[PDB]
């Protein structure tokens, strides 16, 4: 009964796919720097979001 | 292959049913347990 559903290793749905890395350091790597800052990743980079 | 035994009525998209009664399998994606349904259709208006 552990977690219910499971995935391919190659789909971008598995926890250890690079999607899931990705989100992992965009909601680190978000809050870095002040939002009025100019290396604020959002403003640098606002289609990643 | 069990996992396949879908479609265990006539059609897989617009199923059989007879004096507004349809019978079909539903199955749970997680568990695999399959229930026989039977959906009653009952006209309140016009159906024409």
């Amino acid at each position: 009964g552990r977690a219910s559903q499971y995935v391919a290793p190659g789909t971008v749905s598995s926890m250890f796919s690079p999607a899931a890395y990705l989100t992992e350091l965009y909601r680190e790597a978000r809050n870095l720097h002040a939002s009025d800052s100019v290396y604020y990743l959002d403003t640098r980079r606002p289609d990643l979001k | 292959e069990l996992s396949q035994f879908i479609g265990k009525a006539s059609n897989f998209g617009q199923q059989e049913y007879s004096n507004n009664q349809l019978i079909t399998p539903v199955v749970n994606s997680s568990d695999g347990t399959v229930k026989v349904y039977r959906i009653t259709r009952e006209y309140t208006t016009n159906a024409y």
